[PDB]
Order: structure tokens, then C-alpha cells, then sequence
């Protein structure tokens, strides 16, 4: 598990929320949408 | 269900398929069978 240390964020100058961001979307696997694939909607994942 | 505007062949391979290929193997389920006209509209009847 990870600790965020804020302090060097505000030291650092950068957003949380994209801390949050990169980490969540590297390990997610999330999925998007969906495409037609010879005739079925097939979905169209997206991962690091 | 309704699509409001979606050419027939788009609200079954997009409305229809998924209700699909889920709506199946219900308390005694005999057939059912599915209809997208024209105007946007889908709708299945499912008979026990």
C-alpha cells in the first residue's frame, strides 16, 4: 500500500487528484465503450 | 425501451442483443422473442 506524502505534493507543486489519477488508471483496466466486431458490439478495453 | 432516433438495426445490435443475451433462464421461461421497429422502439415479449 502507498503513502502519498503530501507535504512534497504542496513542496512539489502538484495535484493530488493526479497522483489519484495515475495511479488508479495504471493498475485499473478500466473499459470504455463498445465496437462492432463482425457483427457484435464487442467492448474496447483500455490498460496499461 | 425506446431509442429516440437510432436506425432499427442500431437499437437491436445496441438495446436488444444485451437484454439478449442476459434475459434467459428466469423462473420458467418458454420463449421470447424481441421486435425494433421503425420509430426507435424495441420491445420483447417473454411468455412463461
Amino acid at each position: 500500500s502507498l503513502k502519498i506524502d503530501r507535504e512534497k505534493l504542496s513542496a512539489l507543486g502538484v495535484k493530488f487528484s493526479d497522483v489519484s489519477d495515475i495511479i488508479s488508471t495504471s493498475m485499473g483496466s478500466m473499459y470504455i465503450n463498445d465496437f462492432p466486431n463482425q457483427g457484435r458490439m464487442q467492448q474496447v478495453i483500455v490498460q496499461v | 425501451a425506446t431509442y429516440p432516433g437510432a436506425t432499427a438495426k442500431t437499437i437491436n445490435d445496441s438495446v436488444v442483443t444485451l437484454i439478449e443475451r442476459e434475459l434467459s433462464g428466469v423462473k420458467n421461461l418458454l420463449y421470447y422473442s424481441a421486435t425494433t421497429d421503425t420509430s426507435g422502439t424495441a420491445e420483447i415479449t417473454a411468455t412463461f
